[PDB]
């Protein structure tokens, strides 16, 4: 019959046959489970979903069209979780959060 | 020659979230640089994890614990639910 | 009469905190980060030939790094209720952070 | 003393300070010579009437910011000289002890 | 030379803002001279073994990305 | 099982902090202590059930800790290797 990708069944976006042979190719065991390769694009999917969607609100915030490095950044430190993942994470061109400490400002 | 990333698939998941907005050479290299990190993270640590209980085979389970262990709370929830559901969805069908 | 006008100590300061705490480009000059980066590698190997790309991830992560030092360099000076930073504000940061 | 360029002393007040010469002023052909040159009024230079004809100078002042270069006529500024810087001592003088009575 | 004099003391001020360092010291510059070279020779000897290794002349971006990596420090955006 | 963090006596943060080289300490310390070193068990003690229940197994072993202790960076000598 025709051929469907294992991700359609699964309903992803993720290539689910290359999570698979990079799996395989990987050297992380001899055998690799049938099941294995859907739960892992499942869940990059939506660690995807998630970090862009925290990406397109701050781009928006800034009134642009394109998410740029500075929108990962802020938006990755603003997220507690997300910044508790990634925190020996160093972004390129990602600037820093703006924070000044109070006992500097002016009194 | 030729070299595989993840531009299509983080485009469409953008066109997901955000159907409008665009995204900028340095950002989708960003992106898979982090998808390469994550699998990397999830797939050496299945790997321990199955070398631990003296196994040759990676299933789901191990990737649902490999994930307990690297995700903080909530994400991690969110996340086995995702893989959950996608491994029923792909049995079932 | 005549007098010109001048901004009160730690203004300007604050204005630049203000505006680098904003923008992301780097801030070293790139030259001389080429040629010290060159002259460090020599004690290692010689005639060493340089991609553009490894030069520039080179200062990314050292500019990085410096920023994380001197904000930690920062919260050091103001546990000692002070405004200024000075070496040994770096070196408890440093000793503290596990680098030495 | 008065040349395109040249250090010159402006007064101001109980005050003098020195200035640069940038633009000198013909009256009679009622044009100015600058250094980056025979040009008329610009379309924002302009020359109060009661030095425009008059040897004006367009001259901007040491220590201070370009926001206040001064057309200043020939009744204040004076030849560049050491006598200048003489009076501009004594004048400095006389603010110091003005402001000293002030406090003091 | 003294390259290490490249650096001076407006970038280390930039660097500060950017930290949200208001006042800073005159001892301060040199000290962090010394700090980011300790920084570069222990990125770059790591860097260089992994050119060597590869039994190459140049190095590249990827190498940097593996000595950072390999060193805790972790850097995307160039692969 | 309730009302354990008071199980830390003062006496025994006392003789930590002796260890720790510390002279003289302040009277609302010990509780910050007793908060951390949950918030530290918590954490270690999350990923070593994890480990145990992978396993499913119903008694948690040491060799877990280990794995645990070293999965959070922090490498324990002489517990069974």
């Amino acid at each position: 019959a025709k051929a469907k990708t294992r991700s359609s069944r699964a309903g992803l976006q993720f290539p689910v046959g290359r999570v698979h042979r990079l799996l395989r190719k990987g050297n992380y065991a001899e055998r690799v489970g049938a099941g294995a390769p859907v739960y892992l694009a499942a869940v990059l999917e939506y660690l995807t979903a998630e970090i862009l969607e925290l990406a397109g609100n701050a781009a928006r915030d800034n009134k642009k069209t394109r998410i740029i490095p500075r929108h990962l950044q802020l938006a990755v430190r603003n997220d507690e979780e997300l910044n508790k993942l990634l925190g020996r994470v160093t972004i390129a061109q990602g600037g820093v959060l703006p924070n000044i400490q109070s006992v500097l400002l002016p009194k | 020659t030729r070299k595989e990333s993840y531009a299509i698939y983080v485009y469409k998941v953008l066109k997901q979230v955000h159907p409008d907005t665009g995204i900028s050479s340095k950002a989708m290299s960003i992106m898979n640089s982090f998808v390469n990190d994550v699998f990397e993270r999830i797939a050496g640590e299945a790997s321990r994890l199955a070398h631990y209980n003296k196994r040759s085979t990676i299933t789901s389970r191990e990737i649902q614990t490999a994930v307990r262990l690297l995700l903080p709370g909530e994400l991690a929830k969110h996340a086995v639910s995702e893989g959950t559901k996608a491994v029923t969805k792909y049995t079932s069908a | 009469v005549k007098k010109p006008h001048r901004y009160r100590p730690g203004t300007v300061a604050l204005r630049e905190i203000r505006r680098y705490q904003k923008s992301t480009e780097l801030l070293i000059r790139k030259l001389p980060f080429q040629r010290l980066v060159r002259e460090i590698a020599q004690d290692f190997k010689t005639d060493l030939r340089f991609q553009s790309s490894a030069v520039m991830a080179l200062q990314e992560a050292s500019e990085a790094y410096l920023v994380a030092l001197f904000e930690d360099t920062n919260l050091c000076a103001i546990h000692a209720k002070r405004v200024t930073i000075m070496p040994k504000d770096i070196q408890l940061a440093r000793r503290i952070r596990g680098e030495r | 003393e008065f040349a395109l360029g040249g250090r010159c002393l402006a007064f101001h007040g109980p005050l003098m300070y020195e200035a640069k010469i940038l633009k000198i002023w013909d009256p009679s052909s009622k044009m100015y010579t600058s250094i980056p040159k025979p040009q008329k009024l610009g379309e924002d230079e302009s020359i109060p009437e009661e030095i425009i004809n008059g040897k004006c100078f367009f001259i901007h002042y040491q220590g201070w910011k370009s926001s206040w270069d001064e057309w200043v006529g020939y009744d204040r500024i004076r030849a560049y000289n050491e006598e200048n810087i003489a009076m501009k001592k004594r004048l400095a003088n006389e603010a110091k002890e003005a402001k000293k009575s002030l406090l003091e | 030379r003294d390259n290490i004099q490249g650096i001076t003391k407006p970038a280390i001020r930039r660097l500060a803002r950017r930290g949200g360092v208001k006042r800073i010291s005159g001892l301060i510059y040199e000290e962090t001279r010394g700090v980011l070279k300790v920084f570069l020779e222990n990125v770059i000897r790591d860097a260089v073994t992994y050119t060597e290794h590869a039994k190459r002349k140049t190095v590249t971006a990827m190498d940097v990305v593996y000595a950072l990596k390999r060193q805790g420090r972790t850097l995307y955006g160039f692969g």
